């Protein structure tokens, strides 16, 4: 199916506690495969998935030099950002970067992304055209003017249509037994009385990959959106994800409720009921 | 400005007394990234808990998984204790096998 | 593999 590669950088200043820490993590779909941390004893790009371990010494060396240069650039950006917002040198601030490419089943580029956030708020983003920027405020307009003057978007587009697509295609081939495998959810419904007249029905989905899933409860075939407690999809720690959806039902009406599960790992969607 | 963490405490596999498993605490949706997470066994801090590499979602909020190998029993109680700038007191979430 | 920017900063 469709695949993505994304890099996620976090630079956090810490006045009085040294220079800003730079951390980067790289993903293919929901699978993390690399990390880089400026606070590590000997900062270097490290493998975090089995299929990337085969990359030679030149891979780890080149990438380590890229992150080290980026950490320095982010520290310069944090200083500039503090000035654009007339902020004191005393407070901590965060600069996040998120970029990458989406490709279809045939490896062709579907969409590129290259964007940033300052203190958790969108700051600037490369538009879908990969040629122009959208600035959130008058401070990001300064970054936009600088990047327009430097024709910065052209280098971003070249990576997104080039290296990004070519390396993602390589990683998908090298990690095909996992990256091209969808593990379906293992499901069950639990029943817990709350009182003499109500019980919770909880619909479980376990051991699935990728994370994308749809879990819903219906009462007489009608979606129970407002009355369902739906937890965020969570990692199990073994590459898979979990999720549950619960509803409070009147005692004796359990058979009117159906849990519906949609996941790419499933031949067809599941319809589950409480089986006493 | 700031976003408080969502916290979920749960096991890697459905819990079975006497069978080795992993106790997880997933913290997500928070900003800024600095956070402190402890896993507790019968109210005491478990030593050498590991965690995932700092990452974040499309809405820029951070998430981390803290985890430890454990063998559940009928008597032992587990919990997760989280501290964050948005919290005036540590927030404790008890492990409930049904959630 | 990660991207290299122009390096002129924000
Ligand atoms: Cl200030
Ligand atoms: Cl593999
Ligand atoms: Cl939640
Ligand atoms: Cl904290
Ligand atoms: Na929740
Ligand atoms: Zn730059």
């Amino acid at each position: 199916g469709s695949h993505s590669m994304r890099y996620f950088y976090t630079s956090v200043s810490r006045p009085g506690r040294g220079e800003p820490r730079f951390i980067s993590v790289g993903y293919v779909d929901d699978t993390q495969f690399v990390r880089f941390d400026s606070d590590a004893a000997s900062p270097r790009e490290e493998p975090r998935a089995p299929w990337i371990e085969q990359e030679g010494p030149e891979y780890w060396d080149r990438n380590t030099q890229i992150y080290k240069a980026q950490a320095q650039t982010d520290r310069e950006s944090l200083r500039n950002l503090r000035g654009y917002y007339n902020q004191s040198e005393a407070g901590s601030h965060t600069l996040q970067s998120m970029y990458g490419c989406d490709v279809g089943p045939d490896g062709r580029l579907l969409r590129g992304h290259d964007q940033y956030a300052y203190d958790g708020k969108d700051y600037i983003a490369l538009n879908e055209d990969l040629r122009s920027w959208t600035a959130a405020d008058t401070a990001a307009q300064i970054t936009q003017r600088k990047w327009e003057a430097a024709r910065e978007a052209e280098q971003r587009r070249a990576y997104l249509e080039g290296e990004c697509v070519e390396w993602l295609r390589r990683y998908l081939e090298n990690g095909k037994d996992k990256l091209e495998r969808a593990d379906p959810p293992k499901t069950h419904v639990t029943h817990h009385p709350i009182s003499d007249h109500e019980a919770t029905l909880r619909c479980w989905a376990l051991g699935f990959y990728p994370a994308e899933i749809t879990l819903t409860w219906q009462r007489d075939g009608e979606d129970q959106t407002q009355d369902t407690e739906l937890v965020e999809t969570r990692p199990a720690g073994d590459r898979t994800f979990q999720k549950w959806a619960a509803v409070v039902v009147p005692s004796g009406e359990e058979q009117r409720y159906t849990c519906h599960v949609q996941h790419e790992g499933l031949p067809k969607p599941l319809t589950l009921r409480w089986e006493p | 400005i700031q976003r408080t963490p969502k916290i979920q405490v749960y096991s890697r596999h459905p819990a079975q007394n006497g069978k080795s498993n992993f106790l997880n605490c997933y913290v997500s949706g928070f900003h800024p990234s600095d956070i402190e997470v402890d896993l507790l066994k019968n109210g005491e801090r478990i030593e050498a808990v590991e965690h995932s590499d700092l990452s974040f979602s499309k809405d820029w909020s951070f998430y981390l998984l803290y985890y430890t190998e454990f063998t559940p029993t009928e008597k032992d109680e587990y919990a997760c204790r989280v501290n964050h700038v948005t919290l005036s007191q540590p927030k404790i979430v008890k492990w409930d096998r049904d959630m | 593999t990660p991207r290299v920017t122009g390096g002129g900063a924000m």
